């Protein structure tokens, strides 16, 4: 999944 | 090690696979961001927000379609790359498609945020070609389905959502790769941002960008080389010392019209 790191 | 110890491994063609990351950084210069309906600029790629509000993302598909953009030094530099037999793979987190425009051949390439070429019903997931939205999205309007009136997304990958399984060819790409380079990128989405990781500890990576991101600021290996500050400006300095420049103001005005 993407996703941000914070 | 340095910008110019790199530089002279890729002249001598010392590095013969050459494998890039690049981010929203490379296409800035070209005009396009990261006039908006948008909470913060994130929300136009997250789920929630468009099947909220759809329009905003449309509105940047319409942008993104080709034509309206070119593609800048960056781009042009990655298809002298290519050109000299050197690009092993290119990992774009872009979904401008310039890297395509600039020649670099989709076999070369890892759109691995998605694309506008294809696009699904949200709601019956049937498949629809990317041109078979085009004249709706220019139009103005929200693309529906002919079989259920569902908005018909391009198949654009958003926050939570698995990437193309193209991606998978990471997995023989950076174990292969004798140099990495990352530009224009801040390195923040994942799972893209842990490629950095992928190529073997004697593998010299090159980081041209703004500011010292990633892996190379918080666990940095010997051979890592940072060319802080604009991204256009380090291209050309590794063009410069490489022999390239001329070269390159011949492509890229051979390039327009
Ligand atoms: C397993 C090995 C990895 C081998 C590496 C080794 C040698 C280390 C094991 C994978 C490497 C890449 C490769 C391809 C890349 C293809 O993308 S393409 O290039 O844009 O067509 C894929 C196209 C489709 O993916 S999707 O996300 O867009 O829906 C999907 O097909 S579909 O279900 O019929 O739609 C799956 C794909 C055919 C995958 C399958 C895995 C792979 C064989
Ligand atoms: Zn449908």
């Amino acid at each position: 999944g993407k996703v941000m790191r914070r | 090690l340095s910008l110019q110890d790199v530089a002279e491994l890729i002249r001598a063609r010392a590095c013969q696979r050459v494998v890039v990351m690049v981010g929203a950084g490379i296409s800035t210069p070209s005009g396009i961001p990261d006039q908006y309906d948008l909470p913060y600029p994130e929300a136009i790629f997250e789920l929630p927000f468009f099947f909220h509000n759809p329009k905003p993302f449309f509105t940047l598909a319409k942008e993104l379609y080709p034509g309206n953009y070119k593609p800048n030094v960056t781009h042009y530099f990655l298809r002298l790359l290519h050109d000299k037999g050197l690009l092993l793979r290119l990992y774009t987190q872009n979904i401008d498609g310039l890297e395509r425009v600039s020649g670099i051949p989709a076999s070369k390439l890892v759109e691995a945020h998605g694309t506008f070429a294809s696009a699904t019903c949200t709601v019956c997931q049937r498949p629809f070609p990317g041109e078979d939205i085009r004249a709706d999205v220019m139009a103005d309007r929200v693309p529906r389905c002919p079989v259920c009136t569902g908005v018909v997304k391009p198949d654009i990958v958003f926050f939570g959502e698995p990437l193309p399984q193209r991606f998978l060819l990471h997995v023989v790409d950076f174990p292969m790769a004798d140099l990495l380079l990352i530009l224009g990128t801040s390195l923040e989405v994942e799972p893209f941002a842990s490629l950095t990781e992928a190529v073997r500890s004697s593998v010299p990576r090159l980081l041209i960008n703004r500011d010292l991101v990633g892996p190379l600021a918080w666990h940095p290996r010997s051979r890592d080389v940072a060319q802080l500050g604009d991204v256009v400006h380090g291209v050309e300095s590794l063009v410069e010392l490489l022999g390239w420049t001329e070269e390159m103001r011949d492509l890229v005005q051979r390039e327009t019209g």
